[PDB]
RNA sequence: GUGAACGGUGGAGCAACACCUGAAGGAAGGCUUGAUGAGCGUGUUCCCCGCAUACGCGGGG
């Protein structure tokens, strides 16, 4: 069960690279050392083979948001307001572990070594969550096959090909915008403002004080950089689910529908990852409206008595370790 | 090298003369050792120095700058500004409301290179009289252009030897215009008067660094210009 | 004229068949690039320090 979902960014995006990397003022990303670098967590970023030239393809960087941070957002969503209001609904309640086992797929650190029977995946397997995603003592395997989103771009040209003749982005999507940090103590320049103080100007004083010999106990006022695709360009994304039940099929819908309110990237405090759904391609026919899906019809009905029924046992035997 | 500069905000604007003479005044009772640095006072007594002032009392607009050149007046800057702060502090606070003592510091380096074009640099403020002698050479312009030459050349070598780095020894200057003469007092109700020269301008053809003092009082705040500011003005 | 002299360890024989390294996990929170050095006061003989060796030069406030 192939969707493809083309969405637009509103703001730009930031998914945040592990690897700490360094920029000066005018470009040059990783400098060599005493060039005075600034700090940078670039946006993680896939490469992928692209035809730059006749016929040959080379491994061009590609900034992405990754499979794993889309499929946390898509169990977030689809538990935040499908499931657990579901679950309040009718009066269950999660047990901690039961809680641990649905947002995070794990009770503790430390897994069953023992199997679990088949009776117990044939109960957990082929049902709107715990079907989609698998996990806690014994490792149940998760239904729901959650891929990245790439951009709409001329170096993805051989991941989702064959398509898009027009409307392919084929420049440099990216910009570095620049965050400093204030000391708001030593911009302050007033007596009305230091009133506030418990112990006032000689507090703020000494708080200055100690700054000054801080300056030549990690102090304040920064000045740093992070790497963020530009905004208003096409994305895909891709969800796969192999043998699903038409209740599965539903809930990752109904996550879909109300997936626009959330965060696909981080950095939200700066509003970052903002998308508006351009389509929603299943199995390559368009269902996608200004008003939700349009289309899909049994899987929303199978939803819908599913979620209705849901109940805190399976979740509780689900997280309940040998 | 490099020098040091550091910004003292305390509301109002102070003259860098009075800055100096009030900051020997708090500073008198407790630390002799510190305020006799900042000072340039000898080791054994209250006598500055007779060689360059590595630490001098400059100009800012809400308040007092300091400078220090060299890795010396550096450490000497870095280790004297939190004392200082709290003497405002507590000075401040000791009569009104009480106001916050904001701080700025900046490292500007040091650097120069000879290129054959002449090059436009102003100073305001410049003292240029200590002896009578002077005055007899400034009475006649012949012999006081050459003067004006061999103080900022001399200057710009003084500098350049105090802070450990290497002039280029066939610069050649030349000074073009004054705007105003003016008199600087060494201490308020004295009959002593020095003869000053208000916006100097003087026309060098090497590049001139930030930090770049000339003429006499150095350490009173007078003859000091960033000369990078001055250098593609924005 | 060595209880010596003279005497091939040889031939052939397939370590092989069948097993998916996996499973399930959000780099993410919080954080003014536009101010800081650029424009506004002093009116005449005085401390101290070196080179000299006083005929004077240089300079610190």
């Amino acid at each position: 069960m192939q969707i493809e979902v083309t969405v637009r960014n509103i703001t730009p995006i930031f998914s945040a690279a592990p690897g700490s990397n360094y920029i000066t003022i005018d470009g040059t990303i990783n400098p060599p050392p005493g060039v005075s670098r600034f700090p940078l967590v670039r946006t993680r970023m896939m490469y992928v083979a692209a035809d730059v030239g006749d016929g040959v393809i080379k491994s061009v960087p590609l900034q992405i948001v990754p499979g794993n941070t889309m499929r946390s957002l898509l169990r977030r969503t689809m538990l935040k307001h499908v499931i657990e209001p579901a679950l309040v609904e009718k009066g269950n309640k999660l047990s901690i572990g039961a809680y641990a086992t649905a947002y995070s797929g794990n009770a503790t650190g430390n897994p069953d070594g023992v199997p679990s029977s088949f009776d117990e995946i044939a109960t957990m397997r082929a049902h709107p969550f715990i079907g989609l995603f698998g996990g806690g003592p014994r490792m149940l395997e998760g239904r729901l096959m959650v891929d990245s989103l790439y951009p709409i771009h001329t170096n993805a040209e051989r991941i989702l090909g064959a398509g898009y003749e027009n409307e392919m982005m084929s420049g440099p999507i990216t910009q570095v915008v620049w965050a400093r940090r204030m000391d708001p103590i030593l911009n302050l320049g007033s007596s009305e403002d230091v009133e506030v103080i418990n112990g006032g100007a000689v507090a703020a004083n000494g708080w200055i004080q100690d700054l000054l010999a801080n300056s030549k106990g990690r102090g304040l006022k920064a000045f740093n950089a992070h790497e963020v695709v530009i905004p208003g360009l096409k994305w895909v994304w891709r969800i796969s689910l192999d043998r699903p039940t038409d209740a599965q099929v539903g809930l990752v819908l109904l996550a879909l529908n109300k997936m626009t309110n959330e965060r696909i990237a981080g950095g939200h405090s700066k509003d970052y990852g903002r998308f508006v759904i351009d389509g929603v391609s299943l199995n390559g026919e368009q269902v996608w409206s200004q008003s939700g899906i349009t289309g899909g019809e049994q899987y929303f009905d199978a939803v819908a008595e599913a979620i209705d029924g849901l109940s805190s046992k399976e979740f509780e035997q689900f997280a309940q370790s040998a | 090298m490099f020098v040091k500069q550091v910004f003292f905000d305390l509301g109002a604007r102070i003259h860098a003369d009075e800055a100096r003479a009030l900051v020997a005044k708090l500073l008198d009772d407790t630390q002799p050792g510190l305020v006799s640095a900042l000072m340039n006072y000898m080791p054994a007594s209250k006598t500055s120095k007779t060689e360059f002032p590595l630490v001098q009392f400059s100009n800012f607009n809400q308040g007092f700058a300091l400078l220090g050149f060299g890795e010396v007046g550096a450490q000497i800057l870095s280790d004297a500004t939190p004392i200082i702060h709290d003497a405002m502090a507590k000075l401040f606070a000791s009569r009104g409301q009480g106001v916050v003592v904001q701080v700025s510091s900046r490292d500007v380096p040091l650097s120069c290179e000879k290129r054959p074009y002449g090059l436009q640099y102003t100073v305001a403020k410049m003292v240029v009289q200590k002896k009578h002698e002077h005055r007899e050479r400034l009475a006649n312009p012949e012999t006081g252009k050459v003067f004006l030459e061999g103080l900022f050349l001399r200057s710009l070598e003084r500098q350049a030897a105090a802070v450990g780095m290497v002039l280029p020894r066939d610069l050649v200057v030349s000074f073009k215009g004054a705007e105003r003469v003016s008199s600087v007092k060494l201490r308020p109700d004295s009959t002593l008067a020095h003869g000053s020269l208000r916006h100097a301008v003087f026309e060098v053809n090497a590049r001139l660094g930030g930090l770049w003092s000339v003429g006499f009082l150095l350490s009173k705040g007078f003859g000091h210009i960033n000369t990078d500011l001055q250098l593609g003005q924005g």
